[PDB]
């Protein structure tokens, strides 16, 4: 979607590996500002949104 | 005073970074303390000054 | 907001519904 009119999508009650887009070396750049990139796993919060 | 503001940025960048929750805190506080520095270093009072506003401000957000 | 979905006389059906802890 345009940035002004983005797609949200409401992801939950699923397991959130996140180790798969960490590793993945097709991305230009990974940046958290709350949560250490590499405990993402270790962390179960109620919402994810996309 | 240069002085003063130095050793206020210096306790402000050890605070700063002892709650930085993640590594992008951690990498602004990193680059606010070299600008401030570098200022320092060539008596630049008002680029020293912006730094110790900025990193006050950092710290508040990671405290409340 | 669908914050969750999921999907799966003669007789006598018993139920108990609670909520704990949400
Ligand atoms: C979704 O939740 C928001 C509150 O965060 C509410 O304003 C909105 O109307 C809700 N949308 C629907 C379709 O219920």
């Amino acid at each position: 979607a345009s940035v002004y009119a983005w797609n949200r999508k409401r992801i939950s009650n699923c397991v959130a590996d996140y180790s798969v887009l960490y590793n993945s070396a097709s991305f230009s750049t990974f940046k958290c500002y709350g949560v250490s990139p590499t405990k993402l796993n270790d962390l179960c919060f109620t919402n994810v949104y996309a | 005073n240069d002085d003063e503001l130095h050793m206020l940025m210096t306790d402000l960048v050890y605070e700063a970074l002892h709650f930085a929750k993640d590594e992008e805190i951690k990498k602004r506080v990193f680059q606010l303390f070299e600008l401030a520095d570098k200022a320092y270093k060539n008596n630049d009072r008002q680029k020293l000054e912006k730094v110790v506003e900025e990193l006050k401000e950092l710290l508040e957000r990671l405290l409340s | 907001n669908c914050t969750f979905e999921y999907v799966s006389f003669k007789n006598l059906r018993e139920f108990v519904f609670k909520n704990i802890d949400g």
